[PDB]
């Protein structure tokens, strides 16, 4: 009973690190868009004054 | 798409009775060979070519050979309720029994008979078109079932090879067992069985025993009852090629989903609902709990605990009203389940066939009536405890020389019992790494 | 003048078949003994596109059935609308696959693939103006796959300049029905992608998901599956069969869908679905309809159509509608979320209209997006293909019949280029 | 043997509880930015229609 | 054009606003069947704002029902005018919040809130010109307060600036049903006052005592209250649906009856709510509509004006009537009564007249005043609830709920803060 609660827990936990690292890919991703069209909404705004 | 059957040794020749019990009634015919000329059960001309193959005006003639060397119980089956249905030269009876002797099976009596059967085998395919392959039932547990069992199944590999081989062994039980020098004959049966038999279904006498006294509550089985549900696992694994379902797979399927490694095939087997006559309306019964049934090791047909063992592939035949779509929810909380465990070199391990057909029950049964049924038979890694405890029973008789010059004398050297012992190990050995 | 020639390989391919012929007979008003009772004198004009007439009234559909076992052939010919198609188009033989894309490439179709060109070829030089092919298989099978894939090459040296539909049934995660599905699956796509003109990806997890969610039904079975996807597919086959103020046939959708040449898979949807107690409740109108078409739960992949981008859409109104209302809302729902469409292409999204309206309906829509968000099945299968051939699993049965690992080797890599080419358009 | 066994497992569970509650949050902060990037979208598409 | 959308929390809010439903589908002249079957024209120019066309002329209702329990649904679809509604609004989950405030705004918000919202997302871009919503409630319960209040808070943070009614009956200490109120009563009002744009208070206490001496019923059931409360509802938004000599829209009531945003309670009334004995003996006059309105016995509150002091009041009156004789009454309660109505806002009533009446009366008209005397229901509600918390009783099934004293006590402090403005202003 123990070696297949181990085993199960052992595969859980790499699938769910497996996505963790994709959020972590997915959130430097999104900051790196926000900053670019954060700048290109001011670029956008100084055209308007 | 039909298959032919042989049955050899005296377990053998019972389930093939329970076996012809089944199947004449299932299809409708009467049994002495004629079909009913009033009622029409069910229908489908082709459904039963499967194993019923018809002679001339109306008469139909299985496609078996029920093969023994002792003439007791082959004359049991000749004068019984089934003269006219069988054919008078596929009753194969020799003169004297192999009386458990391995070599004696082997050498010295199944010389002279295999030729003989194979005359009636050639001649059974000769007669049939779409042949799909073999079916054997024996138990290894002896002298016939290891020794003229292992002789014609390598004897039939050389000549057809090409055709699968489906067996269905009853090996020695874990403690509950009859013959006292079964743990020779079971290594000298197996070591040509792993490589020459296709697909191998272990069964055991305890555990049908165990299932008998905890579900159909006869706390006083029998070898009827016993060889009355094999023979219906055997026509809930075979009802595909009869009887038309939506996912419906064959031998061939049946044999390339399952065996990943070409040694690889050693497999459990379990059926699904084994309810008493009075229980059969009682307990709700649908495709979730049944199938919850079916893998409960209270309820698996030879006695090893699956969770001792990853499993590496399943299959679970369906039969009668079964949508398709609650078989995939089930099967989602089957994977969902934590005490039964997959291995990580196998991610998808569910072939999942359907059939629209309810199943029999033969008349003053055990088994009751039931909308739906489901055969599980899997691949698994538990079977290298059986085969470890097996090892350890032969360790004691061989060092001790036991029992050694009923062999010696009749033609076996110690050699066999050597290498025998030497690939059950390595066959061990496998599953320990495949496991790993 | 144009025709279409109609393909079914697999268990899965014959009964989809089957339900899309039963769908386009009851549609063009034929019964299924095939004889002609429709009503309108504007379904006769087109008949010709799909239908034969042969000496007698009986107009035999133009579709060749293949497979390994005259099974599928017995419930076909068995059930409705079976007694129209063609003894010549029951071309099969009586050994069997059996899931292995091996016996299904080279054992039998080797020598069943003379067969099915035989008549595949008498009914394309029987038709004159001939458009194109469309072939319905599933891929994870082993006559629709392997056997469907062989006929797919064969079929596409022979006609160079005729395009082909291909409405492929992919592995799914959730409904495992078979064990080794992703060794045919990526062998049958490695095969496709080079041979594929457009390949609509179907799964059933995806329809199962429709049919409990939005048709909010009890019992979904096949004879449900196969009815959403004939929908599908008489949706697609539109335009050319019925005339409307802006037709838009195959090769159009083929030019508007396609903006590099392995950039094929479309996830496809029909509109509108709605639950059979509450069918008189909302009104048939045509933002509805578009909002009912840029919908996830309404797609038929299991691919998430918001985890990625659109690169194009394509749009098959059938009904009679007003234009600008159909591109105003086109241009809203694009203008509305700009994050989930191409940057570096204006106008995504084309929107044709035919001009009869399916029966039963008063319009219709059916929707195919060709998404850069597809990649992730192709990324479920290849690392299912990683986790069993990193121990050659089942491997013998595919070595010992006409196989090698140099083929296994080269489909992973080719799996891997191809998520990645869709992944850096992102 | 048994005893240790179940004892990292049990530190093996505690473990993925923590790493999955982080994975939550991580999702949550995901949907945000979502919105933020949408938001951000819209409102530069405005600021182009001026 | 304008657009109400109607949401009913919790069973008393689902039963209220199903005999609204009734109500209003009565006055627009459709049969339970939604089909149309009135004679008047002027019944078919204003549907739009509360009801949704379909095809085929059937009107289904703008409304979404929100709960926890199937009972209430089956009960809801069980009852006439019920199919009315449209089955894709019928959202509820499957345990119930057992009145535990904390679980319905903690623990079964999160699973039925992401598609409360959803629906009633649909359905507020169904339309155009968003006038606001409509929740009807009780702040008593668990899931009729829990919920109900974040879905207003939920709807506050999505639509900024459009105007939310909350109907919502208040408990009593005569009436309470149950041993948790003030909990659930404190913890509503305290977000009650940053959410809702208007709430006006109802009360089973003075909704029986008028049972009781108005109509002098015997058996007064629930269905006789949630008639007064649909009656008081559909009268209060007569000038959207129906032409008026005087209009008198959302906006314009609130902006006119709230002069400070922390003073949006209000008390409403009913005229003429009379007898069926006694009205025959009676001629209806606008002085005697004044004069039932003014007097406590009928105000629909238990709250009694002559305890304090008037901010403002309005009168919808409904009635081919004369405007002299309308300003006239209204000045003349005025004068009559120089101290109840505040000093410092000179006239502080105001007055609105629309044409068609309710159906069988000639003349009607509702009220609505923002009295200060409301200030003692909050005041022993606070009182109660001090009682209760005092030693923490109750308390573990919301403290193992996730709510902390700290909660509470602002809670409380909130209601001690509210009172004191009304005190401050009085
Ligand atoms: N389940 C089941 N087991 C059986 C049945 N008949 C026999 N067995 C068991 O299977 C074994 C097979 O019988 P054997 O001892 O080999 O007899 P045989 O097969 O005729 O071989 P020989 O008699 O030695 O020539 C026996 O040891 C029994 O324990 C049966 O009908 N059902
Ligand atoms: N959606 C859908 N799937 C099907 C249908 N019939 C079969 N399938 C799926 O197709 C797969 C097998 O493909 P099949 O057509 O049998 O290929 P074959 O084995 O070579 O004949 C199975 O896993 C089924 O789940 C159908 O009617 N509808
Ligand atoms: N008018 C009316 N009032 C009711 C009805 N049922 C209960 N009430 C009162 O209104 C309150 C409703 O509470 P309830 O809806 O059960 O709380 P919830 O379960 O959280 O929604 C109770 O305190 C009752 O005193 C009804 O059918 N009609
Ligand atoms: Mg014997």
């Amino acid at each position: 009973m123990a070696e297949r609660e181990m085993g199960r827990l052992k595969k859980d936990i790499g699938k769910m690190e497996a996505e963790r690292q994709e959020l972590a890919d997915k959130i430097n991703g999104l900051q790196n868009q926000i900053y670019k069209n954060n700048e290109k909404l001011d670029q956008f705004k100084m055209l308007m004054n | 798409r039909e298959v032919i059957s042989i049955h050899i040794g005296q377990a053998g020749i019972q389930v093939g009775n329970a076996c012809w019990e089944l199947y004449c009634l299932e299809h409708g015919i009467q049994p002495d060979g004629q079909m009913p000329s009033d009622k029409t059960i069910g229908g489908g001309d082709d459904a039963f070519n499967t194993f019923f193959s018809e002679t001339g005006a109306g008469k139909h003639v299985p496609r078996c050979i029920f093969l023994d060397l002792e003439p007791t119980v082959v004359d049991e089956v000749r004068t019984g309720t089934y003269r006219q249905l069988f054919h008078p030269e596929q009753l194969i009876s020799g003169k004297e029994d192999a009386a458990n002797n391995f070599a004696r099976g082997h050498y010295t009596i199944g010389k002279e008979i295999v030729d003989l059967a194979l005359d009636r085998i050639r001649k059974l395919a000769d007669n049939c078109t779409g042949l799909q392959g073999f079916l054997v039932f024996n138990a290894v547990g002896g002298g016939t079932g290891s020794g003229l069992g292992s002789l014609l199944l390598e004897r039939l590999s050389v000549d057809y090879g090409k055709k699968s081989k489906l067996g269905f062994t009853v090996y020695p039980s874990p403690q509950v067992s009859t013959a006292v020098v079964e743990p020779y004959n079971s290594v000298l049966s197996t070591h040509s069985l792993l490589e020459h038999t296709d697909v191998a279904v272990m069964l055991d006498n305890e555990a049908i025993y165990d299932i008998c006294r905890r579900s159909l509550d006869i706390e006083r089985p029998t070898y009827t009852n016993l060889n009355r549900l094999i023979a219906q696992v055997i026509s809930s694994l075979t009802a595909s090629l009869r009887f038309d379902g939506a996912l419906n797979v064959d031998i061939t399927e049946f044999q390339t989903n399952l065996v990943p490694y070409p040694r690889i095939h050693f497999m459990l087997s379990s059926y699904a609902p084994i309810i008493s006559a009075e229980k059969a309306y009682h307990e709700q019964l649908s495709v979730a709990e049944i199938t919850n049934a079916a893998f409960e090791p209270a309820s698996m047909m030879v006695k090893c605990d699956p969770r001792h063992g990853k499993y590496m592939a399943c299959c679970l035949m369906y039969r009668g009203d079964v949508v398709p779509k609650d078989v995939n929810a089930s099967v989602a909380t089957i994977k969902t389940k934590r005490t039964i465990q997959f291995v990580d070199w196998c991610p998808t391990g569910f072939k999942c066939g359907i059939n629209y057909q309810p199943p029999t029950v033969v008349p003053g049964g055990d088994l009751a009536k039931v909308q739906r049924a489901v055969c599980m038979i899997s691949n698994s890694t538990a079977i290298g405890e059986i085969f470890s405890r097996l090892d350890h029973k032969f360790d004691l008789m061989y060092a001790k020389r036991a029992f050694v010059h009923w062999y010696v004398g009749e033609g076996m050297e110690e050699g066999e019992f050597s290498e025998a012992r030497e690939d059950l190990a390595a066959l061990e050995k496998d599953f320990e790494e495949v496991g790993a | 003048m144009r025709e279409i020639v109609h393909i079914q390989g697999g268990q899965c391919g014959n009964q989809i078949g089957a339900k899309f012929w039963e769908v386009v007979s009851d549609e063009h008003g034929i019964d299924p003994t095939g004889t002609y009772h429709g009503d309108s004198d504007l379904q006769l004009e087109r008949i010709n596109v799909y239908f034969n007439e042969a000496t007698g009234g009986r107009y035999v559909p133009r579709a060749i059935l293949m497979d390994l076992e005259p099974g599928t052939m017995d419930s076909v010919r068995s059930g409705p609308y079976g007694q129209i198609f063609r003894p010549d188009n029951f071309v099969f033989g009586q050994t069997g696959a059996g899931n292995n894309w091996a016996k299904g490439h080279y054992t039998e179709g080797a020598e069943l693939i003379d067969s099915v060109l035989d008549v595949v070829r008498k009914e394309a030089e029987s038709c004159d103006c001939l458009q194109g092919f469309q072939v319905c298989h599933s891929l994870g099978g082993g006559t629709g796959s392997g056997m469907g894939t062989l006929l797919i090459s064969k079929i596409r040296e022979e006609y160079p300049d005729r395009m082909m539909l291909t409405f492929s049934v992919v592995p799914s995660p959730k409904v495992s029905d078979t064990v080794v599905e992703p060794y045919n699956a990526t062998l049958s796509v490695h095969q496709l992608v080079e041979n594929a003109d457009e390949c609509m990806v179907l799964d059933n997890e995806a329809l199962y998901d429709i049919c409990f969610r939005t048709l909010k039904l009890t019992t979904p079975t096949f004879g449900d599956l196969n009815h959403l996807i004939s929908a599908v597919m008489s949706g697609i086959t539109c335009c050319l069969r019925f005339p409307g103020q802006l037709n838009a046939d195959l090769r159009k959708l083929a030019v508007n869908l396609i903006p590099f040449p392995r950039l094929h898979f479309f996830m496809v949807g029909f509109t509108p679905l709605t639950s059979r107690g509450s069918q008189q409740y909302r009104a048939l109108t045509v933002p509805e309809l578009t909002q009912q078409m840029w919908d996830a739960k309404n797609m038929m992949c299991a691919a998430d159509p918001r985890h990625g981008r659109y690169l194009t859409a394509s749009a098959l109104f059938r009904g009679r509608m007003s234009t600008k209302e159909v591109d105003e809302q086109m241009l809203n729902v694009q203008n509305k979320n700009s994050s989930y469409f191409v940057e570096w292409i204006p106008n995504n999204v084309k929107s044709s209209v035919c001009d009869i309206p399916p029966k039963g309906l008063k319009m219709s829509a059916t929707f195919i997006g060709n998404s850069t968000a597809i990649q992730e099945m192709f990324k479920r299968v290849s690392e299912q293909f990683t986790a069993m051939f990193r121990r050659k699993a089942f491997l013998h049965w595919y070595t010992g019949e006409g196989m090698d690992e140099m083929e296994f080797t080269e489909a992973e890599s080719n799996m891997n280029d191809l998520v990645s080419e869709y992944q850096q358009y992102q | 043997a048994r005893q240790q066994c179940e004892d990292q497992l049990n530190q093996l569970k505690q473990q993925l509880s923590l790493e999955e509650g982080d994975t939550k949050g991580e999702r949550s902060r995901v949907e945000k930015f979502q919105l933020e990037m949408d938001r951000l979208g819209a409102t530069l598409k405005q600021v182009e229609e001026y």
